[PDB]
Order: C-alpha cells, then sequence, then structure tokens
C-alpha cells in the first residue's frame, strides 16, 4: 500500500523508493526527525491559513 | 462567486487581486512567493497597466495590512490562444516583495505526481474571489470562497459546448447553483491536505455561471508546475 495508505502517514508529498514511504515538504518546511512530520522554517509558511 | 461564503479573516491568504488604472479588480491571482502572482493568461488582456492587491477582503475600506504591488515581469504562457482558451496561465513578477502577515501568506505548490494521485483525487477544493454574485451583477466588494467537488473527467466533456484540453479540469455542482464567475477568472482554486493549502487551478472560465449540468472550468496548475518553476527563476 504504502503511499496509497494514508499518504505513508507523510505530512505532504509521499514517494515510493525501493518499495518504501520517502517523505518531502513544500519550500518554506523541513522534514521532521521522524522523516514524515514538515516543519515551518519560518513565519507565514506556504497553504497555512492565518487564523491566529 | 456565485454562493458560498466570506472569506473571514485569516481564511484565504493567498489570494490576489488584479486592479486596473481605476483602481477596480477585474481578475484573482494566487500569490505563490512574496515575488511571485499566478494568474490566468486571459486576464492579461482585460487591462492596459494594472496592478496587484494583497491582503485586501472588502474593496470599500483600507484593511491596513492590504498593500499594492506593481508588476515588473509579465510571464505569459506563447500557447495560450482565446479560439479554444487552453494553457489559460500567467505568473507575475512584482517590482517589491510582498510582507506577509494576517491575510498575506502564499499557496504552496505542489509536486506533480502526488498532486494528481494525492490533491486531485479529494471530494473538493476551494474556490475563492471578488466575481460576480450572481451571472447579471457587479463585482463583489467582498472576498468569497466556495467549497466545489471535483468533478469526473468524462462528466466534465460532456457537459461541455467547447473542447476540455488536458490543461483543463471541471469543478463544481450540476444541480446546487454555486460557483465561480466573472471576475473571478486567475483566482485560486486550492486543495486542503492535513490542514496545508495547495494550489491546484486557476479559474479559467465557464459557460455562464452556477448553470445547472454545468461547471467551472480550471487550469490544471499540475500541468504547468516546471514551467512555473522556470518562471520563478527568471
Ligand atoms: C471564447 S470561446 O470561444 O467562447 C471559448 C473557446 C474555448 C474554450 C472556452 C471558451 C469560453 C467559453 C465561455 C467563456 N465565458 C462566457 C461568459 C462568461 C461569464 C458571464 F456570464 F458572466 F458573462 N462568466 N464567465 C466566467 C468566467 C470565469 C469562470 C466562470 C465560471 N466558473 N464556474 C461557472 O459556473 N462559471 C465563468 C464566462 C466565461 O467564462 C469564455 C471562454
Ligand atoms: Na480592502
Ligand atoms: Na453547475
Amino acid at each position: 500500500k504504502l503511499c496509497s495508505l494514508d499518504n505513508g502517514d507523510c505530512d505532504q508529498f509521499c514517494h515510493e523508493e525501493q518499495n518504501s514511504v520517502v517523505c518531502s515538504c513544500a519550500r518554506g518546511y523541513t522534514l521532521a526527525d521522524n522523516g514524515k512530520a514538515c516543519i515551518p522554517t519560518g513565519p507565514y509558511p506556504c497553504g497555512k491559513q492565518t487564523l491566529e | 462567486i456565485v454562493g458560498g461564503q466570506e472569506c473571514k479573516d485569516g481564511e484565504c491568504p493567498w489570494q490576489a487581486l488584479l486592479i486596473n488604472e481605476e483602481n477596480e479588480g477585474f481578475c484573482g491571482g494566487t500569490i505563490l512567493s512574496e515575488f511571485y502572482i499566478l494568474t490566468a493568461a486571459h486576464c492579461l488582456y482585460q487591462a492596459k497597466r494594472f496592478k496587484v492587491r494583497v491582503g485586501d477582503r472588502n474593496t470599500e475600506q483600507e484593511e491596513g495590512g492590504e498593500a499594492v504591488h506593481e508588476v515588473e515581469v509579465v510571464i505569459k504562457h506563447n500557447r495560450f490562444t482565446k479560439e479554444t482558451y487552453d494553457f489559460d496561465i500567467a505568473v507575475l513578477r512584482l517590482k517589491t516583495p510582498i510582507t506577509f502577515r494576517m491575510n498575506v501568506a502564499p499557496a504552496c505548490l505542489p509536486e506533480r505526481d502526488w498532486a494528481e494521485s494525492t490533491l486531485m483525487t479529494q471530494k473538493t477544493g476551494i474556490v475563492s474571489g471578488f466575481g460576480r454574485t450572481h451571472e447579471k451583477g457587479r463585482q463583489s466588494t467582498r472576498l468569497k470562497m466556495l467549497e466545489v467537488p471535483y468533478v469526473d473527467r468524462n462528466s466534465c466533456k460532456l457537459s461541455s459546448s467547447f473542447i476540455i484540453t488536458q490543461n483543463m479540469f471541471c469543478a463544481g455542482y450540476d444541480t446546487k447553483q454555486e460557483d465561480a464567475c466573472q471576475g473571478d477568472s486567475g483566482g485560486p482554486h486550492v486543495t486542503r491536505f492535513k490542514d496545508t493549502y495547495f494550489v491546484t487551478g486557476i479559474v479559467s472560465w465557464g459557460e455562464g455561471c452556477a448553470r445547472k449540468g454545468k461547471y467551472g472550468i480550471y487550469t490544471k496548475v499540475t500541468a504547468f508546475l516546471k514551467w512555473i518553476d522556470r518562471s520563478m527563476k527568471t
């Protein structure tokens, strides 16, 4: 299943390499230590509503 | 936007408004970064000289966080033609960078395969704009948004009098009388994925607005990611 199973548990981009899930993030985000979550590098990261 | 809801504070921060010499909004745009706006190529024929308004939600009131940006470079797709409305995409490079703040933030550009398998396969996307609130009407003074179901590609082709190319996609309702309209052109169609909004479309055209058995036609952003990436380096 990999990327077809809940986006491979990635926050954002899910890729398949050697029958394994590889997560990546858009610009302005850094991939977290767990290699799944995407952390904003600074204020106003892309795609976030400014509700606060 | 016909129907839908007003964009509340901080809800549609990627929305840009193209304004003519008379300071009236005529098309939308999407903030991609501090120097770049994504819009429709056909919007560039709607005004001789135009500027970009960001952080604007109400065109009657000055919003403080609201700013006017001049266009330095217009990057228009050479393949666009009024006969087909194919390749309805343009990138604008601004003279000064946008200050991101409440109501001003870029939408994410997804990667092609993931957008197609993951974003495009979600039930819905969100279209927003200052366009007409009824097929026959004036431009809205309020920024509106509307959740629009992704429309099956076959149903899309059958619904239309015109050729739906591979650079286009349908979204909207068959019966429910809510859709994007004139003046929303160039604006965002974004898809939410785990609380992150990715730009998936550019309001392109439609046969009327909110007509039964008809849909909003969007430029498919995935078909132009390399061209967009390239435009941002130049
Ligand atoms: C050039 S062509 O050879 O015809 C051709 C050749 C080949 C392909 C397309 C075309 C083509 C057909 C119709 C149009 N037109 C027709 C008139 C109109 C009006 C109106 F009615 F307000 F005037 N609004 N509007 C508009 C604008 C933006 C969104 C929506 C929308 N989104 N969702 C939804 O339901 N509507 C509606 C249009 C529009 O796109 C423009 C071009
Ligand atoms: Na305003
Ligand atoms: Na419809």
